[PDB]
């Protein structure tokens, strides 16, 4: 979903 | 509107050099890579589809992010903040109706406050010194499109799509100018759909030939062949829509025979 | 920031701000300071200010008002422009008797087309040319100003905003709901202005959209497919429109000579494609003898 904080670690 | 067609083309050629981001950049960012960026641009693609923005806004925002990151190191935890303020700047610049800041805070899933998005907005403007009217791939494609015979809507969408694909990978697309990616994109599309090639009139117009477009074109062609396997898929999904003549479902040529 | 600027007097109030005339205390330059208020937990920097600053930074030309600097604070945006003593409307309300000498009308229009041709060459539409946005200094110059409603256009253009151009100066194709407009709407505005500078009165002072159209129609003729291929297909065209005949241009602005008439006539063309362009208009014989009177 768009509504999301992107996870990168 | 061929009274000013060439004048603008010219001016955009000059401006695309001044708005070019630095090619290395990512090597100088200690905490971010070309993969997180890819992750970020893919997300702006869905935000563009979620909020129904123009593809132009999307090209501008990425241009703002790249220039912003050519001169400011950013932590991985703030990359989306930058990306979000960029999207907002691009929308206010380019959209008839920009989404509201809160809506911009809302698609982050309240990761940032309104305060942080507004403050980011302002720093991006400072860092870019308000040079927001940047030439994009979209704007070159649109002009090149007047050179079709006859117009071919599948050709148009597929060029847009290949051009959109190039926004995702800094390696190597940062090393090419928007007008060049647009030529490579226009040619691949034309050739894929109709078998025709980059036209003489675009030579007279841009000074580019297949020979000068070759490098970018060799990259763009692998990008297109590899697209189904790429970690990012929002553009392909996006382009399965009839708004775009479902062109992402077409098949790329195995060779371009140049 | 504002350290170097001493404010002289209030000079105009705007959409999101006040404009003062101020004096730079070390160069001595006199300037116009447009204060733009912000605040956070808002909507941030207004889209109009974002457009104005960025477009203006690309436009450097003697007949385009100059953005000298932009001063940022945690709270306020200060836009420093070159100062120009008057605007054209206020100069027409003082030529009330005299009226404006032809030679000055010619200089001005010619200057304005220079500025407009520069904008169009840099893919910028002004979208609000009207005498209130035309500044004049004491040396004979006139300059396009107020780019709040301006926009960077593409080639070809796509559907851009409709709420556009102060009604009296608004073009037929926008009045008729077209989905596509361009550079030609600025020319229409300038043509309306050339008339006004001559008669000293507005050429089409309507009160509603449809009111604006009919005024237009009764003056230049009701458009048909011969004169304007596509009008009858435009979203807001109605077959019930009264069909007025076209007047001689000699009656539209009686004091104009043939060249003046032929030019105004090419600026006021129904069909955006045939309407002249600022660039081409520069070469019109109307201007063979122009000079920049004071």
């Amino acid at each position: 979903p768009v509504k999301r904080r992107l996870d990168l670690e | 509107v061929p009274d000013y067609h060439e004048d603008i083309h010219t001016y955009l050629r000059e401006m695309e050099v001044k708005c070019k981001p630095k090619v290395g950049y990512m090597k100088k960012q200690p905490d971010i890579t070309n993969s997180m960026r890819a992750i970020l641009v893919d997300w702006l693609v869905e935000v563009g589809e979620e909020y129904k923005l123009q593809n132009e806004t999307l090209h501008l925002a990425v241009n703002y992010i790249d220039r912003f990151l050519s001169s400011m190191s950013v932590l991985r935890g703030k990359l989306q903040l930058v990306g979000t303020a960029a999207m907002l700047l691009a929308s206010k610049f380019e959209e008839i109706y920009p989404p509201e800041v809160a809506e911009f805070v809302y698609i982050t899933d309240d990761t940032y406050t309104k305060k942080q998005v507004l403050r980011m907005e302002h720093l991006v403007l400072k860092v870019l010194t308000f040079d927001l009217a940047a030439p994009t791939v979209n704007q070159f494609l649109t002009q090149y499109f007047l050179h079709q015979q006859p117009a071919n809507c599948k050709v148009e969408s597929l060029a847009m799509f290949l051009g959109e694909l190039s926004l995702i990978d800094a390696d190597p697309y940062l090393k090419y100018l928007p007008s060049v990616i647009a030529g490579a994109a226009f040619h691949l599309a034309l050739y894929t759909v109709t078998g025709q090639s980059w036209p003489e009139s675009l030579i007279r117009k841009t000074g580019y030939t297949l020979e000068s477009l070759k490098p970018c074109l060799m990259d763009l062609h692998q990008t297109y062949l590899k697209a189904p396997q790429h970690a990012q898929q929002s553009i392909r999904e996006k382009y399965k829509n009839s708004k775009y003549h479902g062109v992402s479902l077409l098949n790329p040529p195995e060779t371009l025979n140049l | 920031s504002m350290e170097n600027f001493q404010k002289v007097e209030k000079i105009g109030e705007g959409t999101y701000g006040v404009v003062y005339k101020a004096r730079n205390k070390l160069t001595g330059e006199v300037v116009a300071l447009k204060k733009i208020r912000l605040d956070t937990e808002t909507e941030g920097v207004p889209s109009t200010a974002i457009r104005e600053i960025s477009l203006l930074k690309e436009l450097n030309h003697p007949n385009i008002v100059k953005l000298l600097d932009v001063i940022h604070t945690e709270n306020k945006l200060y836009l420093v422009f070159e100062f120009l003593h008057q605007d054209l409307k206020k100069f027409m309300d003082a030529s009330a008797l005299t009226g404006i000498p032809l030679p000055l009308i010619k200089s001005y229009l010619f200057q304005l087309l220079q500025g407009l041709a520069f904008c169009h060459s840099h893919r910028v539409l002004h979208r609000d040319l009207k005498p209130q946005n035309l500044l004049i200094n004491t040396e004979g110059a006139i300059k396009l100003a107020d780019f709040g409603l301006a926009r960077a256009f593409g080639v070809p253009v796509r559907t851009y905003t409709h709420e556009v151009v102060t009604l009296w100066y608004r073009a037929p194709e926008i009045l008729l709901g077209c989905k596509y407009y361009s550079t030609a709407v600025d020319i229409w505005s300038l043509g309306c202005i050339f008339a006004e500078m001559v008669t000293r009165r507005a050429l089409f002072p309507g009160d509603s959209e449809i009111d604006q159209l009919f005024r237009i129609f009764r003056t230049l003729g009701t458009p048909d497919e011969v004169v304007w291929p596509g009008v009858t297909s435009m979203p807001d065209y109605k077959p019930s429109f009264p069909k007025w005949a076209r007047q001689d241009f000699s009656k539209v602005v009686p004091p104009l000579d043939e060249d003046g008439r032929s030019l105004l006539s090419q600026m006021l063309h129904y069909d955006p494609n045939k309407r002249i362009s600022a660039k081409a208009a520069l070469a019109h014989p109307f201007f063979q003898d122009v000079t920049k009177p004071v």
